């Protein structure tokens, strides 16, 4: 994987989740558990859904054609049509194979930056009020809930509350 | 302190898929663009059943083998099914002229009736009920070709046929006629008064004279003699005249036929199972929707692009990676 | 503190795209890839005229069709215009023989000129200026094919013509000559007198001999004879030779060509535009730079492939969104 | 948008802005204003043009061809015919639609990557000389005026000169 | 304090890169696609020689024309190799039928033996040795193809002729035969003794019967004669029956022929190299391993894609730029 | 470079890297040196390896066809022939360049991508136990030899170690 996700710092992806393709997994002092991203796991299974179908759907040009019918006084053109059959069973055989090849390179990447895009939004979210681990992982500079972390889910973690609590935090581990 | 980690899924599936870069890359779900199921049956094509000759060649449905039937008492076809190898061909051996044409002409047909052009019993002044050979044996008894007569001569005589048709239908016909070539100058004083012979006809289109050609040749169906075959479409106001002297093979029964677009002849060991597609194989139909098949090439309809592979699988989840 | 901040662009536009994962997409700044305008008229390939032929077929153009005419002056042409069904065609009944590999051949010609190969009034012991019949009305006045003569018994006579002509031109030529098929014996010695006949034309390549074929037929512009023509280049320094008994329709005109490259006959009922393009259709030109348009498959010139559908909307600018 | 850039931590794009594709954004003492940034903005300009071009210019080939031509006695040849250009119209119909998919989910993916560049540009030449909002915005540690973000646009901040009225300034906010 | 840096090779390469944004990209390491690289000479096809025709067309070499030999005594080919205008062709002027049928028949065969089928001694009753002529020049004395015989009168009769052969060998056997169109009635009569004239053909399958056309021609190789060839498949069992009245060119030879596959017939002035390819090209043969070409269309084997272009150069290391 | 990496941070890349195709360079108290990347490198060269050989590859479809056959009787035939054989030349010229445009492009970004990926898995194992210099740099706030840089290569680099001695370290440059 590309973007560091899935080949990179997030060595695994989490089997006890269900819920989506994407994910959080707190160890609060309550508990623990996963609950998937929404919007995020939405806008995925749109978008590969849609480019399934748009690979399907922009054929929608085909129309009726047929099978052959030359005597043996007319094997010239008769080899004429099968250079023919045989011409466009090459492109389209080669096409097919290399558009698969490909689209399927993108779809891994677009799933490892979408990840990365998670990641990158949890820790813009909390500054230095949280450690930053390597694991894909965050440890909080102070105490953490279950209703805690629905603000993070949210996208309303506020910054300005928990920073002296961190601050004060931050300089007993140092030294 | 606390946590929160970003994490992506991952399920039981061990379906691969293929890179540009990577070979063999385990997936989350995936969806096959690749149609890869038939059903082993031939169907109508959008609600019109083909035309499936069991053991006859058009030919001999066209002409009346003996051994076919006039049993295709369908009146409309959307394409032809012919077997690889039919049995009943021409059972009096000969030719067939512009065949794969009218062969191509007659593979989609929006209406198609027998009509009885020139009776068999109109013939006062000639033999119409001797033409007959070994060669196609209808119930042990030998015959001939239902849909068309062998003139022969009445008392030691041929008199010079001179008849025509006017198609006063609607509907373009179709009209066929053969030559007698026999083996040799006996054979056709026999047969034929007359030795030196011809049979001519004429359209508003066509302009025929046929002479017959005497040749000791090979025994086929133990016949050395031939008949050639001969058709046209007569268009509705006009008139087919033929004229003869004689080694003329004369229409009896021909065909209106209403023409609204073309397909073509698929060749099929098949039978028809009722049932419909848009989109036929001589192994069988494709309910499609896939842009791609590997089935067989050789098909008739609105089909998914004909491929050479067998996997052209999509990948939709992620790297479900163990 | 003090703040910068990163952001794009946004403009009033509200231009879609779409996109492998997304549909509708508004964009900033948009290309359309499809060409979809022509002008509505036909114009020259590369600054050479077409030849468009009014009401006139080929054939009707070639051989003199009274009501067609010789005006077709244009010394060169890169493409041929007939329309859907031209009204002016044999006027008198009958076929022409490799029409349409002939018409491929003059789809495009360097050089044309008609030159008098056999004069109307070298026949001296034959009728020349008789051959006329109501089928070619010219001015109400009966008349025929001006490119060529039909050629009736004088006194009661028809002796066997000897005649041919060496190619002295530097330029292939053209040639064309028929047969009449009359309807009957009598009609025969009327126009003839010899009962059994023949035409034959030799060439370094030629090497025919017409036979004309007597039926009735049923009336065509009333007439139930019949006219088949037929046709060669004779090359720079070879000779025609034609030899008759009599049922020959003779050539007086030929044509010197230059064939230096092929195109097709276009079918349009549109006409002339002064003006030029390098990609032409029968509803008109297109000025092309796209790489794929929707106008009309049968086109002729260098132009875009040509594509089934309305968008190809490529995306310059980026998300333009509310 | 894919990088995190447009979809992403900068919601939204300045219309406010006519100079370019890309730039910043600024609120000083003196004032605020929004001047495009060039080098990026052009880089893009000549990619895009570069990208339609190649695909009108790489085919080139085309030349000479036609309409058609045969009786109704030849009617198999017609089919013959009919079917090759069918199956042209099919490649191309095909190919063209895809084409047009494939590429336009790039540019767009291209242009997100521009930001998220321009994004990290900055962000590197001034460590923690400043505060990282999240908007896809910046606060300095220091004081700023015009003359101050020419450099910035430049590539020539100097970190060593306000590092210690930011260090200090850091401290004051700290608990 | 202490560094660590990050960066990227970079080398002294100079090789140029395109990019769908970017032009002249400088690169690390490149890989060209397209081949351009042939060897200038023909080889065997997957360790079949091809047939190479020097100076002879097809008709040339199958007719025994005297200049060309039957030193073809290779048994299998895989191609054939004609020059653009091959010298030595039909010496005495004439026709061929279904002459590119023929040739595309022939140009890949699996085994392929000379028979002699009717002995030019066995004709007691005619004259076999005079049938010569100056438009095939042998060695300064005049003769005639080798593979046929051109059957003169004896005495002053020219007896029906009525000859036939089974094939009673394993393989398809081709055989050929002419008619004579002599120039008058006169020469007709010197030759053969009989004015009216015919000869005709029969198999399981061909059913004709030639009659000599008369007519004034321009000379061709001095000749204003003409001969005109024909030829079948004479399939295992069968037979084929000669009878003429006499303007016949009877066969002597024929050809044992068993046809695996077809191929085609490439025009080229190149000469053998003793050498093997799986894909061959007029201006030499391809060792072929990219999946473009851009050397020449006209091709023979299993060829990469031919195109029209000159780089196919794809990126493999990266931005080396000074 | 659209990951900031070629065209961005990293100006130019180290010829003196013979090694392979990604690495490092020290600056260490014993002296300095590029040992290049191997599984990096090696999951690269695999990759692009793959992509040509997937583009020779998938076209092994085709087989046995030929060149031209009809006398001037039959003109129309051969045009018919011309066509066909053009329109191929047009299909395929076309796709071919393309498609070597399309993922020569990929290939330069895929690189990128590698790079940012070593720079960001060198970054997150030593979080500010070491200096962002802008460079593609890192400076460390500790000393550091030769046998500390083989856990860094690695993925061995342990953080609480030399924490405390950055720690202290970094207050020291404050202010
Ligand atoms: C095939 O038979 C049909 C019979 O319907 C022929 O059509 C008819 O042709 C005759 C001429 O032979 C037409 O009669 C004409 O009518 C006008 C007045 O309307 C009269 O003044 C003339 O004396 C003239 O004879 C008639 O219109 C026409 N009927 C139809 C239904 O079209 C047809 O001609 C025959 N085919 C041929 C060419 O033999
Ligand atoms: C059509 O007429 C032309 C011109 O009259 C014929 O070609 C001419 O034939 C003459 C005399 O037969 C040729 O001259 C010859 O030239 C060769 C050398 O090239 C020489 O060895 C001979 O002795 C002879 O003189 C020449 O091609 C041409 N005459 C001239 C002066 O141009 C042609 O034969 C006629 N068409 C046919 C097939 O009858
Ligand atoms: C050509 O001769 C062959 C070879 O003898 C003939 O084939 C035999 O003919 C008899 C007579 O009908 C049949 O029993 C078999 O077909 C053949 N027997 C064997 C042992 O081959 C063949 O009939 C001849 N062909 C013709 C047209 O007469
Ligand atoms: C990637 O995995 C596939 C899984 O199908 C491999 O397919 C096998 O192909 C071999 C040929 O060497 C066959 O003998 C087996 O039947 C297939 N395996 C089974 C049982 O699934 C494929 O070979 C792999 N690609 C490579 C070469 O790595
Ligand atoms: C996506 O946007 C296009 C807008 O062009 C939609 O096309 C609509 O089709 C109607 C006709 O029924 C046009 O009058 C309008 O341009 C469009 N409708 C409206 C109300 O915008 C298209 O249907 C839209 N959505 C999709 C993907 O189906
Ligand atoms: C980039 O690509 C090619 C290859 O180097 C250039 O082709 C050159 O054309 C110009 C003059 O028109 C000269 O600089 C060189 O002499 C040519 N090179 C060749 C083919 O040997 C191309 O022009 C370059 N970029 C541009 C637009 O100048």
């Amino acid at each position: 994987g590309l973007f560091g996700a899935i080949a990179g710092f997030i060595e695994g992806g989490w089997q006890g989740m269900v819920d989506g393709w994407y994910g959080y997994h707190h160890s609060n002092e309550q508990g623990s558990g996963y609950a998937a991203d929404k919007e995020s796991t939405q806008k995925a299974i749109d978008g590969v859904t849609n480019k399934v179908n748009s690979i399907i759907d922009k054929m929608n040009t085909q129309f009726e054609a047929v099978g052959r019918e030359f005597n043996n006084l007319e094997r010239r053109i008769e080899n004429l049509n099968k250079k023919m059959e045989d011409g466009f069973l090459d492109v389209w055989t080669y096409n097919a194979e290399l558009l698969v090849l490909m689209e399927n390179e993108r779809t891994l990447d677009f799933h490892d930056s979408n990840v990365k895009n998670l990641y990158d939004k949890v820790r813009l979210q909390l500054r230095d009020n949280a450690k930053e681990l390597g694991n894909g992982c965050f440890e909080f500079y102070h105490k953490c809930d279950n209703e805690c972390m629905e603000s993070v889910r949210n996208g309303t973690y506020d910054y300005p509350q928990y920073s002296e609590e961190a601050r004060l935090k931050r300089e007993e581990i140092s030294s | 302190g606390d946590q929160i980690c970003i994490g992506y899924h991952a399920n039981n599936s061990t379906e691969q898929v293929d890179t540009i870069m990577e070979k063999n890359v385990t997936v989350t779900h995936a969806q096959d663009i690749l149609e890869k199921k038939h059903n082993g049956k031939l169907c109508d094509l959008d609600g019109v059943k083909p035309l499936i000759l069991r053991d006859c060649s058009v030919a001999g449905w066209l002409l009346g083998n003996p051994m076919c039937d006039e049993f295709i008492n369908v009146p409309e076809w959307s394409y032809i099914v012919e077997k690889a190898n039919p049995v009943n061909d021409l059972c009096y051996p000969g030719d067939f002229n512009d065949y794969e044409e009218l062969k191509h002409l007659l593979s989609r047909i929006n209406h198609f009736e027998k009509i009885q052009i020139i009776p068999k019993s109109s013939w006062s002044s000639h033999e119409a009920s001797l033409g007959v050979s070994s060669a196609c044996p209808y119930q042990g008894k030998s015959s001939f070709f239902r849909n068309v007569v062998w003139l022969i001569k009445k008392n030691s005589t041929y008199p010079t046929i001179k008849r025509s048709y006017n198609n006063t239908n609607q509907e373009d016909l179709l009209v066929l006629w053969g030559i007698h070539h026999p083996n040799d100058a006996a054979e056709q004083t026999k047969l034929y008064q007359n030795p030196t012979t011809y049979i001519s006809v004429g359209t508003s289109t066509l302009n025929q004279r046929l002479v017959p050609r005497i040749a000791t040749r090979s025994k086929v169906n133990g016949q050395s003699g031939r008949m050639e075959f001969f058709w046209t479409i007569l268009k509705p106001n006009d008139a087919i005249n033929f004229e003869s002297n004689g080694n003329f093979i004369a229409p009896e029964y021909a065909y209106k036929i209403v023409k609204k677009g073309d397909s073509t002849i698929m060749k099929s060991e098949l039978e028809y199972g009722n049932c419909n597609t848009k989109c036929q194989t001589p192994m069988g139909a494709i309910n499609s929707s896939m842009p791609f098949h590997n089935i067989h090439p050789l098909t008739i309809g609105e089909c998914p692009k004909y491929v050479k592979s067998n996997r052209l699988v999509l990948a939709t989840g992620l790297r479900n990676s163990p």
